[PDB]
């Protein structure tokens, strides 16, 4: 979990990034609205927020 | 341990120093190798066959 | 630079990347013009009627 | 503001963040596979209910 | 020099080289005609694949 505790069923959004060999990755993948896709550095934030 | 010498496509040399521990598949090392080349996920320099 | 790459870190701009230089001269009566893009960087421009 | 440009040189002189192919966060090292990034973080409205 | 963890170690500027215990290719822009295909037969010889 966040904490480093376990990350029980119900700690849905209480958890660390995905590492990997050389590199780290978060793993929900940021959803335009209606879109289906995906946004650039250079995009602003309105168009995923909840 | 691993030590190297290496010269880059532009020409320029690098040696290298570097920790290996025993587990290590050559997965774990061919995602090491994009660092070491400088070869990163986001600007390939070259590619690689085993 | 420019940053209309939405930056306002405008090291990802044009003028970062390559750049222009004018020369004439007041004594002698030369004149020439030149324009430098750096590593990394191919260039090209395109008109509206001008 | 100069002396914060500094201080983003740096990451962008020592470290690679990306909005990844499909708008997870995907992030590289620039020399290591061992490197100690961990991140967690948390919304104004995460976790708790009625 | 140490230590040498995996966020890997490297030094750079070795300048020049005359003749090296050094690595291996088989493509190149340039040829030498009669004693490569020499040099293949001799593959055929050994049977080399590799």
């Amino acid at each position: 979990d966040t904490d480093g505790n376990a990350a029980n069923g119900a700690d849905y959004d209480n958890v660390y990034f995905e590492k990997n060999g050389n590199t780290v990755y978060g793993n929900v993948s940021q959803v335009i609205k209606g879109s289906n896709a995906y946004a650039t550095d250079s995009t602003k934030l309105s168009e995923v927020m909840a | 341990t691993l030590y190297v010498q290496g010269t880059k496509p532009d020409g320029t040399s690098f040696k290298s120093a570097v920790l290996v521990k025993p587990e290590d598949t050559l997965e774990d090392v061919m995602e090491n190798i994009g660092a070491l080349y400088g070869n990163t996920p986001n600007n390939k320099v070259v590619e690689v066959s085993m | 630079n420019t940053d209309d790459n939405d930056n306002k870190n405008s090291n990802d701009d044009v003028d970062d990347h390559i750049n222009a230089s004018f020369s004439y001269d007041a004594k002698t009566g030369d004149g020439l013009f030149q324009i430098n893009a750096k590593s990394g960087f191919k260039v090209a421009i395109e008109d509206k009627g001008t | 503001y100069t002396q914060i440009q500094q201080l983003m040189k740096d990451s962008q002189a020592t470290v690679d963040v990306s909005m990844d192919y499909k708008g997870r966060i995907s992030v590289t090292d620039k020399l290591s596979s061992g490197t100690n990034i961990e991140i967690s973080l948390s919304d104004s409205q995460s976790g708790q209910f009625p | 020099a140490p230590p040498f963890t995996t966020t890997s170690t490297v030094q750079n500027g070795p300048n020049f080289s005359f003749s090296a215990n050094n690595s291996l290719t088989i493509d190149e822009p340039n040829v030498d005609i009669i004693k490569d295909l020499d040099s293949m037969i001799d593959a055929v010889l050994k049977g080399n694949m590799r």
